[PDB]
Protein backbone atom coordinates (compact mmCIF):
# COMPACT_ATOMS: atom_id res chain seq x y z
CA UNK A 1 0.00 0.00 0.00
CA UNK A 2 0.97 3.30 -1.29
CA UNK A 3 0.24 7.07 -0.09
CA UNK A 4 -3.18 7.37 -1.99
CA UNK A 5 -3.40 9.68 -4.34
CA UNK A 6 -5.14 13.22 -4.29
CA UNK A 7 -6.94 12.60 -7.28
CA UNK A 8 -8.59 9.10 -5.47
CA UNK A 9 -8.83 10.84 -2.38
CA UNK A 10 -11.36 12.86 -3.56
CA UNK A 11 -13.30 10.61 -5.16
CA UNK A 12 -13.76 8.90 -1.80
CA UNK A 13 -15.44 12.13 -0.14
CA UNK A 14 -17.49 12.29 -3.28
CA UNK A 15 -18.88 8.92 -3.18
CA UNK A 16 -19.45 9.30 0.48
CA UNK A 17 -20.73 12.65 0.51
CA UNK A 18 -22.78 12.27 -2.79
CA UNK A 19 -24.74 9.22 -1.49
CA UNK A 20 -25.46 9.99 1.87
CA UNK A 21 -29.36 9.86 1.08
CA UNK A 22 -30.40 10.70 4.66
CA UNK A 23 -27.83 13.14 5.06
CA UNK A 24 -26.61 11.87 8.64
CA UNK A 25 -23.02 11.59 7.61
CA UNK A 26 -23.25 7.94 8.40
CA UNK A 27 -23.81 5.07 5.34
CA UNK A 28 -25.90 2.40 6.07
CA UNK A 29 -26.27 -0.51 4.56
CA UNK A 30 -28.19 0.66 0.82
CA UNK A 31 -25.91 3.76 0.93
CA UNK A 32 -22.60 2.12 1.20
CA UNK A 33 -23.76 -0.55 -1.41
CA UNK A 34 -24.05 2.58 -3.87
CA UNK A 35 -21.38 4.69 -2.76
CA UNK A 36 -18.84 1.62 -3.63
CA UNK A 37 -20.40 1.32 -7.38
CA UNK A 38 -19.02 4.68 -7.79
CA UNK A 39 -15.51 3.47 -7.06
CA UNK A 40 -16.08 0.61 -9.17
CA UNK A 41 -16.79 -2.10 -6.08
CA UNK A 42 -19.81 -4.18 -6.30
CA UNK A 43 -19.52 -6.29 -3.24
CA UNK A 44 -22.01 -9.55 -2.51
CA UNK A 45 -24.57 -8.73 -0.38
CA UNK A 46 -23.00 -10.84 2.73
CA UNK A 47 -19.98 -9.10 1.92
CA UNK A 48 -21.17 -5.45 2.60
CA UNK A 49 -22.93 -6.22 5.59
CA UNK A 50 -20.17 -7.80 7.04
CA UNK A 51 -18.29 -4.77 6.34
CA UNK A 52 -20.63 -2.66 8.53
CA UNK A 53 -20.91 -5.62 10.89
CA UNK A 54 -16.70 -4.82 11.32
CA UNK A 55 -16.59 -1.68 11.88
CA UNK A 56 -19.61 -0.63 13.15
CA UNK A 57 -18.11 -0.72 16.76
CA UNK A 58 -20.48 1.93 16.59
CA UNK A 59 -23.89 0.12 17.59
CA UNK A 60 -26.69 0.06 15.25
CA UNK A 61 -25.38 -1.06 11.91
CA UNK A 62 -23.85 2.16 10.37
CA UNK A 63 -20.39 3.96 8.82
CA UNK A 64 -18.41 6.72 10.17
CA UNK A 65 -16.85 8.60 7.71
CA UNK A 66 -13.71 7.46 8.88
CA UNK A 67 -13.96 3.78 8.81
CA UNK A 68 -15.42 4.18 5.13
CA UNK A 69 -12.11 6.17 3.71
CA UNK A 70 -9.56 3.82 5.83
CA UNK A 71 -11.53 0.94 3.86
CA UNK A 72 -11.96 1.57 0.13
CA UNK A 73 -8.64 3.07 0.56
CA UNK A 74 -6.99 0.20 0.32
CA UNK A 75 -9.54 -1.41 -2.09
CA UNK A 76 -8.57 0.95 -4.88
CA UNK A 77 -4.83 0.72 -4.35
CA UNK A 78 -4.87 -3.42 -3.58
CA UNK A 79 -7.29 -3.61 -6.54
CA UNK A 80 -6.35 -4.89 -9.87
CA UNK A 81 -5.84 -1.79 -11.94
CA UNK A 82 -6.93 -4.19 -14.76
CA UNK A 83 -10.03 -5.02 -12.69
CA UNK A 84 -10.99 -1.53 -12.67
CA UNK A 85 -10.46 -1.41 -16.47
CA UNK A 86 -12.60 -4.56 -16.77
CA UNK A 87 -15.34 -3.10 -14.92
CA UNK A 88 -15.42 -0.39 -17.34
CA UNK A 89 -15.85 -2.23 -20.21
CA UNK A 90 -18.04 -4.04 -18.92
CA UNK A 91 -20.05 -1.10 -18.06
CA UNK A 92 -20.61 0.51 -21.47
CA UNK A 93 -22.04 -2.63 -23.02
CA UNK A 94 -25.40 -2.67 -22.20
CA UNK A 95 -26.79 -5.24 -24.66
CA UNK A 96 -23.56 -7.57 -23.62
CA UNK A 97 -22.58 -7.78 -26.84
CA UNK A 98 -18.52 -7.71 -26.08
CA UNK A 99 -17.98 -4.84 -28.68
CA UNK A 100 -18.83 -1.28 -27.39
CA UNK A 101 -20.78 0.49 -30.19
CA UNK A 102 -21.71 4.46 -30.45
CA UNK A 103 -25.19 3.16 -28.89
CA UNK A 104 -23.33 2.59 -26.65
CA UNK A 105 -21.71 5.16 -26.36
CA UNK A 106 -22.87 8.34 -27.50
CA UNK A 107 -25.69 6.27 -24.61
CA UNK A 108 -23.10 8.06 -21.67
CA UNK A 109 -22.28 11.08 -24.06
CA UNK A 110 -25.64 12.00 -23.40
CA UNK A 111 -26.08 10.29 -20.44
CA UNK A 112 -23.86 13.43 -19.43
CA UNK A 113 -25.73 16.67 -19.73
CA UNK A 114 -17.21 13.81 -32.92
CA UNK A 115 -13.83 11.97 -33.31
CA UNK A 116 -15.47 8.69 -34.10
CA UNK A 117 -12.26 6.94 -35.63
CA UNK A 118 -9.68 8.63 -32.86
CA UNK A 119 -9.03 5.36 -30.79
CA UNK A 120 -10.38 3.01 -33.35
CA UNK A 121 -8.12 -0.26 -35.09
CA UNK A 122 -10.91 -2.09 -36.48
CA UNK A 123 -13.00 -4.76 -27.41
CA UNK A 124 -11.68 -5.02 -24.29
CA UNK A 125 -7.88 -5.47 -25.72
CA UNK A 126 -8.01 -1.84 -27.70
CA UNK A 127 -9.38 -0.67 -24.39
CA UNK A 128 -6.42 -0.40 -21.40
CA UNK A 129 -4.66 1.58 -24.03
CA UNK A 130 -6.32 4.78 -23.25
CA UNK B 1 -121.67 -6.31 12.36
CA UNK B 2 -120.67 -7.49 15.87
CA UNK B 3 -118.49 -5.91 18.66
CA UNK B 4 -118.84 -2.55 20.31
CA UNK B 5 -116.61 0.81 20.23
CA UNK B 6 -114.33 -1.03 22.37
CA UNK B 7 -113.04 -1.34 19.05
CA UNK B 8 -112.14 2.20 19.25
CA UNK B 9 -109.42 1.16 21.69
CA UNK B 10 -108.44 -1.80 19.16
CA UNK B 11 -107.28 0.65 17.05
CA UNK B 12 -105.65 2.88 19.43
CA UNK B 13 -103.41 -0.51 20.34
CA UNK B 14 -102.61 -1.12 16.70
CA UNK B 15 -102.33 2.76 15.87
CA UNK B 16 -99.31 2.66 18.66
CA UNK B 17 -97.84 -0.48 16.81
CA UNK B 18 -97.75 1.31 13.56
CA UNK B 19 -95.28 4.07 14.82
CA UNK B 20 -93.47 1.56 17.75
CA UNK B 21 -92.77 -0.46 14.38
CA UNK B 22 -91.62 2.97 12.75
CA UNK B 23 -89.70 3.84 15.63
CA UNK B 24 -88.35 0.33 16.57
CA UNK B 25 -87.20 -0.16 12.84
CA UNK B 26 -85.42 3.71 12.68
CA UNK B 27 -83.62 3.24 15.60
CA UNK B 28 -82.17 -0.56 14.85
CA UNK B 29 -82.75 -1.44 11.05
CA UNK B 30 -81.25 1.59 10.29
CA UNK B 31 -79.68 3.54 13.27
CA UNK B 32 -78.17 0.42 14.77
CA UNK B 33 -76.61 -1.15 12.02
CA UNK B 34 -74.56 1.86 11.47
CA UNK B 35 -72.82 0.55 14.55
CA UNK B 36 -71.28 -2.57 12.65
CA UNK B 37 -71.47 -1.78 9.07
CA UNK B 38 -69.76 1.72 9.67
CA UNK B 39 -67.28 -0.41 12.18
CA UNK B 40 -66.66 -2.11 9.15
CA UNK B 41 -66.24 -0.10 7.13
CA UNK B 42 -63.43 1.98 9.87
CA UNK B 43 -61.45 -1.39 9.71
CA UNK B 44 -60.89 -1.01 6.44
CA UNK B 45 -60.12 1.98 6.15
CA UNK B 46 -57.55 1.64 9.13
CA UNK B 47 -56.55 -1.29 7.26
CA UNK B 48 -56.04 0.36 4.16
CA UNK B 49 -54.71 3.02 5.07
CA UNK B 50 -52.06 1.27 7.40
CA UNK B 51 -50.68 -0.71 3.90
CA UNK B 52 -50.98 2.28 1.46
CA UNK B 53 -48.37 4.41 4.03
CA UNK B 54 -46.04 1.04 4.29
CA UNK B 55 -46.07 -0.07 1.01
CA UNK B 56 -45.21 4.16 -0.68
CA UNK B 57 -42.30 3.60 1.69
CA UNK B 58 -41.03 0.52 0.50
CA UNK B 59 -41.55 1.09 -3.36
CA UNK B 60 -40.51 4.86 -3.16
CA UNK B 61 -37.44 3.83 -1.67
CA UNK B 62 -36.68 0.85 -4.11
CA UNK B 63 -37.26 3.21 -6.49
CA UNK B 64 -34.62 5.40 -4.93
CA UNK B 65 -31.80 3.10 -4.64
CA UNK B 66 -32.20 1.87 -8.15
CA UNK B 67 -32.04 5.25 -9.19
CA UNK B 68 -29.06 6.31 -7.31
CA UNK B 69 -27.48 2.82 -8.29
CA UNK B 70 -27.46 3.73 -11.99
CA UNK B 71 -26.29 7.44 -11.20
CA UNK B 72 -23.46 5.52 -9.03
CA UNK B 73 -22.04 3.75 -12.35
CA UNK B 74 -22.91 7.26 -14.31
CA UNK B 75 -20.04 8.61 -11.43
CA UNK B 76 -17.91 5.95 -11.62
CA UNK B 77 -17.44 6.18 -15.49
CA UNK B 78 -16.80 10.34 -15.35
CA UNK B 79 -13.53 10.16 -13.91
CA UNK B 80 -12.15 7.42 -16.87
CA UNK B 81 -14.60 9.65 -19.09
CA UNK B 82 -11.90 12.50 -19.64
CA UNK B 83 -9.83 9.69 -20.77
CA UNK C 1 -98.99 23.75 6.82
CA UNK C 2 -100.99 21.47 4.67
CA UNK C 3 -101.81 17.90 5.64
CA UNK C 4 -100.22 14.59 4.47
CA UNK C 5 -101.89 12.08 2.88
CA UNK C 6 -101.96 9.66 5.76
CA UNK C 7 -103.17 12.28 7.56
CA UNK C 8 -105.85 13.35 5.26
CA UNK C 9 -107.16 9.43 5.78
CA UNK C 10 -106.82 9.32 9.04
CA UNK C 11 -109.34 11.76 9.24
CA UNK C 12 -111.56 10.25 6.62
CA UNK C 13 -110.47 7.05 8.09
CA UNK C 14 -111.54 7.58 11.93
CA UNK C 15 -114.86 9.87 11.09
CA UNK C 16 -115.92 6.66 8.54
CA UNK C 17 -115.68 4.01 11.29
CA UNK C 18 -117.20 5.80 14.36
CA UNK C 19 -120.24 7.50 12.36
CA UNK C 20 -122.55 4.00 13.51
CA UNK C 21 -125.51 4.90 11.77
CA UNK C 22 -123.16 5.83 8.38
CA UNK C 23 -125.79 8.96 8.28
CA UNK C 24 -122.95 11.47 7.59
CA UNK C 25 -123.11 12.92 11.53
CA UNK C 26 -120.93 11.90 14.59
CA UNK C 27 -123.07 12.56 17.97
CA UNK C 28 -121.20 13.57 21.33
CA UNK C 29 -120.28 10.07 21.69
CA UNK C 30 -119.39 9.01 18.46
CA UNK C 31 -116.70 11.95 18.85
CA UNK C 32 -115.25 10.99 21.92
CA UNK C 33 -114.04 7.66 20.69
CA UNK C 34 -113.21 9.24 16.98
CA UNK C 35 -111.02 11.58 19.10
CA UNK C 36 -109.41 9.08 21.17
CA UNK C 37 -109.01 7.13 18.08
CA UNK C 38 -106.67 10.05 16.55
CA UNK C 39 -105.31 10.51 19.76
CA UNK C 40 -106.61 13.48 21.77
CA UNK C 41 -108.08 12.83 24.70
CA UNK C 42 -110.48 16.10 25.65
CA UNK C 43 -112.25 16.53 28.23
CA UNK C 44 -115.69 15.51 28.21
CA UNK C 45 -117.35 19.25 28.09
CA UNK C 46 -114.66 20.40 25.69
CA UNK C 47 -116.01 17.95 23.08
CA UNK C 48 -119.75 19.55 23.76
CA UNK C 49 -117.33 23.24 23.35
CA UNK C 50 -116.88 21.57 19.87
CA UNK C 51 -119.99 19.91 19.20
CA UNK C 52 -122.16 23.25 20.02
CA UNK C 53 -119.76 25.64 18.35
CA UNK C 54 -119.97 23.80 14.90
CA UNK C 55 -123.68 23.90 15.10
CA UNK C 56 -126.20 25.67 13.76
CA UNK C 57 -128.99 24.02 15.35
CA UNK C 58 -130.43 22.65 18.75
CA UNK C 59 -129.10 19.39 16.53
CA UNK C 60 -125.95 18.51 18.42
CA UNK C 61 -124.06 16.92 15.09
CA UNK C 62 -121.14 17.45 13.90
CA UNK C 63 -120.69 17.29 10.01
CA UNK C 64 -117.43 15.81 8.81
CA UNK C 65 -116.94 19.33 6.73
CA UNK C 66 -116.01 20.41 10.52
CA UNK C 67 -114.56 17.18 11.60
CA UNK C 68 -111.60 17.45 9.34
CA UNK C 69 -111.21 21.35 10.31
CA UNK C 70 -111.32 21.05 13.76
CA UNK C 71 -108.84 17.97 13.45
CA UNK C 72 -106.95 19.22 10.76
CA UNK C 73 -106.18 21.92 12.95
CA UNK C 74 -105.81 20.13 16.10
CA UNK C 75 -103.16 17.80 14.06
CA UNK C 76 -101.04 20.64 12.93
CA UNK C 77 -100.34 22.38 15.79
CA UNK C 78 -99.29 19.21 16.98
CA UNK C 79 -95.49 19.30 18.42
CA UNK C 80 -93.54 17.41 17.48
CA UNK C 81 -92.07 16.26 20.29
CA UNK C 82 -95.47 15.49 21.66
CA UNK C 83 -94.97 12.16 19.64
CA UNK C 84 -91.78 11.11 20.35
CA UNK C 85 -92.65 11.73 23.97
CA UNK C 86 -95.41 9.56 23.76
CA UNK C 87 -93.45 7.28 22.12
CA UNK C 88 -91.21 6.63 24.73
CA UNK C 89 -94.07 5.62 27.34
CA UNK C 90 -95.46 2.98 24.59
CA UNK C 91 -91.86 1.20 25.25
CA UNK C 92 -91.87 2.21 28.86
CA UNK C 93 -94.53 0.10 30.32
CA UNK C 94 -93.46 0.15 33.35
CA UNK C 95 -93.67 3.81 33.30
CA UNK C 96 -89.84 4.18 34.93
CA UNK C 97 -88.33 6.82 32.97
CA UNK C 98 -86.09 4.55 31.38
CA UNK C 99 -86.27 2.07 28.59
CA UNK C 100 -85.16 -1.48 30.21
CA UNK C 101 -83.71 -4.79 27.94
CA UNK C 102 -86.75 -6.69 29.28
CA UNK C 103 -89.14 -3.58 27.74
CA UNK C 104 -87.67 -4.18 24.02
CA UNK C 105 -87.59 -7.73 24.80
CA UNK C 106 -91.42 -7.37 24.88
CA UNK C 107 -91.58 -4.84 21.97
CA UNK C 108 -89.30 -7.31 19.41
CA UNK C 109 -91.53 -10.33 20.03
CA UNK C 110 -94.53 -8.25 19.81
CA UNK C 111 -93.30 -6.80 16.65
CA UNK C 112 -92.86 -10.72 15.22
CA UNK C 113 -88.95 -10.40 15.55
CA UNK C 114 -86.23 -12.74 16.77
CA UNK C 115 -83.23 -11.04 17.85
CA UNK C 116 -80.41 -12.26 20.43
CA UNK C 117 -80.07 -10.34 23.65
CA UNK C 118 -76.88 -9.18 22.16
CA UNK C 119 -78.65 -7.70 19.33
CA UNK C 120 -80.74 -6.03 21.70
CA UNK C 121 -77.96 -5.22 24.29
CA UNK C 122 -76.01 -3.45 21.03
CA UNK C 123 -79.38 -0.81 20.89
CA UNK C 124 -78.98 0.38 24.31
CA UNK C 125 -75.14 -0.03 24.72
CA UNK C 126 -75.42 2.20 21.80
CA UNK C 127 -77.62 5.02 22.89
CA UNK C 128 -76.85 4.63 26.74
CA UNK C 129 -74.62 8.07 27.01
CA UNK C 130 -74.22 7.91 30.61
CA UNK C 131 -73.44 4.51 31.39
CA UNK C 132 -76.32 3.01 33.47
CA UNK C 133 -77.15 0.30 30.75
CA UNK C 134 -80.95 2.29 30.12
CA UNK C 135 -82.25 5.00 27.94
CA UNK C 136 -83.90 7.99 29.80
CA UNK C 137 -86.03 10.48 27.68
CA UNK C 138 -82.77 12.52 26.34
CA UNK C 139 -81.35 10.16 24.70
CA UNK C 140 -84.33 8.58 23.24
CA UNK C 141 -85.48 12.05 21.58
CA UNK C 142 -82.12 12.10 20.51
CA UNK C 143 -82.06 8.65 18.66
CA UNK C 144 -85.62 10.01 17.31
CA UNK C 145 -84.32 13.75 16.43
CA UNK C 146 -81.53 13.83 13.20
CA UNK D 1 -48.64 23.57 12.92
CA UNK D 2 -45.89 22.39 14.71
CA UNK D 3 -43.93 19.70 13.50
CA UNK D 4 -45.55 19.58 10.34
CA UNK D 5 -48.02 16.66 9.24
CA UNK D 6 -47.08 14.56 6.39
CA UNK D 7 -48.76 14.41 3.11
CA UNK D 8 -49.88 10.97 3.76
CA UNK D 9 -51.59 11.98 7.49
CA UNK D 10 -53.30 15.20 6.31
CA UNK D 11 -55.00 12.85 3.89
CA UNK D 12 -55.69 10.57 6.47
CA UNK D 13 -57.61 12.91 8.66
CA UNK D 14 -59.64 14.44 5.75
CA UNK D 15 -60.59 11.01 4.12
CA UNK D 16 -61.68 9.59 7.21
CA UNK D 17 -63.81 12.99 8.16
CA UNK D 18 -65.02 12.54 4.87
CA UNK D 19 -66.29 8.88 4.60
CA UNK D 20 -67.79 9.39 8.25
CA UNK D 21 -69.55 12.55 7.67
CA UNK D 22 -72.95 10.25 7.06
CA UNK D 23 -74.62 13.37 5.86
CA UNK D 24 -71.88 15.73 4.58
CA UNK D 25 -73.04 19.19 6.78
CA UNK D 26 -68.89 19.12 7.53
CA UNK D 27 -69.89 17.87 11.33
CA UNK D 28 -69.67 15.16 13.35
CA UNK D 29 -72.13 14.27 16.06
CA UNK D 30 -71.17 10.95 19.09
CA UNK D 31 -71.84 8.47 16.55
CA UNK D 32 -70.12 9.99 12.96
CA UNK D 33 -67.13 10.32 15.47
CA UNK D 34 -66.83 7.04 17.67
CA UNK D 35 -65.90 4.90 13.91
CA UNK D 36 -64.02 8.04 12.17
CA UNK D 37 -61.55 7.05 15.78
CA UNK D 38 -61.38 3.55 15.12
CA UNK D 39 -60.60 4.22 11.87
CA UNK D 40 -57.43 6.47 12.42
CA UNK D 41 -56.69 3.53 14.89
CA UNK D 42 -57.69 5.40 17.79
CA UNK D 43 -60.65 3.48 20.34
CA UNK D 44 -61.64 5.56 23.26
CA UNK D 45 -64.08 4.72 26.03
CA UNK D 46 -67.60 6.04 25.68
CA UNK D 47 -67.21 9.15 28.85
CA UNK D 48 -64.08 10.39 26.89
CA UNK D 49 -65.36 10.82 23.28
CA UNK D 50 -68.48 12.98 25.05
CA UNK D 51 -66.07 14.65 27.34
CA UNK D 52 -64.18 15.72 24.12
CA UNK D 53 -67.06 17.01 21.74
CA UNK D 54 -68.06 19.10 24.98
CA UNK D 55 -64.62 20.41 25.29
CA UNK D 56 -65.22 21.69 21.45
CA UNK D 57 -68.16 23.34 22.29
CA UNK D 58 -69.35 26.61 23.41
CA UNK D 59 -71.53 26.70 20.69
CA UNK D 60 -74.32 24.58 22.35
CA UNK D 61 -74.78 21.65 20.74
CA UNK D 62 -73.28 17.96 20.38
CA UNK D 63 -70.99 18.24 17.81
CA UNK D 64 -66.60 18.74 15.92
CA UNK D 65 -66.52 20.79 12.82
CA UNK D 66 -63.23 19.25 10.32
CA UNK D 67 -61.59 22.22 11.85
CA UNK D 68 -60.69 20.72 15.22
CA UNK D 69 -61.25 17.17 14.41
CA UNK D 70 -58.14 18.15 11.96
CA UNK D 71 -56.42 18.93 15.40
CA UNK D 72 -57.64 16.64 17.91
CA UNK D 73 -56.03 13.96 16.18
CA UNK D 74 -53.42 15.58 14.83
CA UNK D 75 -51.65 15.52 17.79
CA UNK D 76 -53.18 12.14 18.56
CA UNK D 77 -51.30 11.03 15.78
CA UNK D 78 -48.38 12.24 16.42
CA UNK D 79 -48.56 11.16 20.23
CA UNK D 80 -48.73 7.62 18.69
CA UNK D 81 -45.83 5.09 18.85
CA UNK D 82 -44.41 4.89 15.31
CA UNK D 83 -43.70 0.93 16.27
CA UNK D 84 -46.90 -0.28 17.28
CA UNK D 85 -48.07 0.99 13.85
CA UNK D 86 -45.44 -0.48 11.07
CA UNK D 87 -46.19 -4.09 13.84
CA UNK D 88 -49.27 -3.81 12.98
CA UNK D 89 -48.34 -3.19 8.79
CA UNK D 90 -46.79 -6.44 8.36
CA UNK D 91 -49.47 -8.59 9.96
CA UNK D 92 -51.67 -6.90 7.36
CA UNK D 93 -48.91 -7.60 4.87
CA UNK D 94 -48.42 -11.55 6.31
CA UNK D 95 -52.05 -12.58 5.46
CA UNK D 96 -51.21 -16.59 5.90
CA UNK D 97 -49.55 -15.81 8.91
CA UNK D 98 -46.20 -17.60 8.17
CA UNK D 99 -44.19 -14.64 9.94
CA UNK D 100 -42.74 -13.00 6.83
CA UNK D 101 -43.67 -11.22 3.96
CA UNK D 102 -43.83 -13.44 1.12
CA UNK D 103 -43.76 -12.65 -2.79
CA UNK D 104 -47.16 -14.11 -3.18
CA UNK D 105 -47.76 -11.18 -0.02
CA UNK D 106 -46.32 -8.60 -1.54
CA UNK D 107 -48.18 -8.98 -4.98
CA UNK D 108 -51.72 -9.33 -3.36
CA UNK D 109 -51.01 -5.96 -1.09
CA UNK D 110 -49.73 -4.50 -4.46
CA UNK D 111 -52.88 -5.19 -6.79
CA UNK D 112 -55.24 -4.61 -3.74
CA UNK D 113 -53.76 -1.23 -3.92
CA UNK D 114 -54.39 -1.03 -7.43
CA UNK D 115 -50.65 -0.82 -8.35
CA UNK D 116 -49.57 -2.84 -11.27
CA UNK D 117 -46.58 -4.44 -10.89
CA UNK D 118 -44.56 -6.54 -13.02
CA UNK D 119 -42.97 -9.76 -11.09
CA UNK D 120 -39.30 -8.84 -11.93
CA UNK D 121 -40.56 -5.86 -9.90
CA UNK D 122 -41.81 -7.64 -6.60
CA UNK D 123 -38.59 -9.44 -6.78
CA UNK D 124 -36.77 -5.76 -7.04
CA UNK D 125 -38.58 -4.77 -3.88
CA UNK D 126 -37.82 -8.32 -1.90
CA UNK D 127 -34.14 -8.07 -2.58
CA UNK D 128 -33.13 -4.59 -1.90
CA UNK D 129 -34.00 -5.33 2.21
CA UNK D 130 -34.02 -9.35 2.54
CA UNK D 131 -31.07 -8.68 4.48
CA UNK D 132 -31.30 -12.36 5.58
CA UNK D 133 -31.10 -13.40 2.60
CA UNK D 134 -33.88 -15.55 2.38
CA UNK D 135 -36.03 -14.18 -0.45
CA UNK D 136 -38.86 -13.10 1.64
CA UNK D 137 -38.96 -9.49 4.43
CA UNK D 138 -39.75 -10.79 7.84
CA UNK D 139 -40.30 -8.50 10.86
CA UNK D 140 -37.16 -6.86 12.10
CA UNK D 141 -36.43 -6.86 7.76
CA UNK D 142 -39.73 -4.71 7.29
CA UNK D 143 -39.23 -2.41 10.75
CA UNK D 144 -35.92 -1.41 9.20
CA UNK D 145 -37.48 -0.68 5.42
CA UNK D 146 -40.13 1.56 7.71
CA UNK D 147 -37.81 3.07 10.36
CA UNK D 148 -37.50 6.70 9.51
CA UNK D 149 -35.43 6.35 5.52
CA1 LIG E 1 -27.04 7.99 5.91
CA1 LIG F 1 -123.88 9.15 13.18
CA1 LIG G 1 -88.78 0.99 31.59
CA1 LIG H 1 -78.95 6.60 30.19
CA1 LIG I 1 -72.51 14.83 9.86
CA1 LIG J 1 -46.49 -14.97 4.36
CA1 LIG K 1 -35.59 -12.22 4.95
Amino acid sequence: NSELLEEQKQEIYEAFSLFDMNNDGFLDYHELKVAMKALGFELPKREILDLIDEYDSEGRHLMKYDDFYIVMGEKILKRDPLDEIKRAFQLFDDDHTGKISIKNLRRVAKELGAMIEEFDLDNENEFIAI
Amino acid sequence: PLGSNEEANRFANQAKLRVQEAVFYIWSDKTLKYSQMANDEAESFRNTWLLFRSFQQWITLTQTFKEQSRLADQAFLNKMFRK
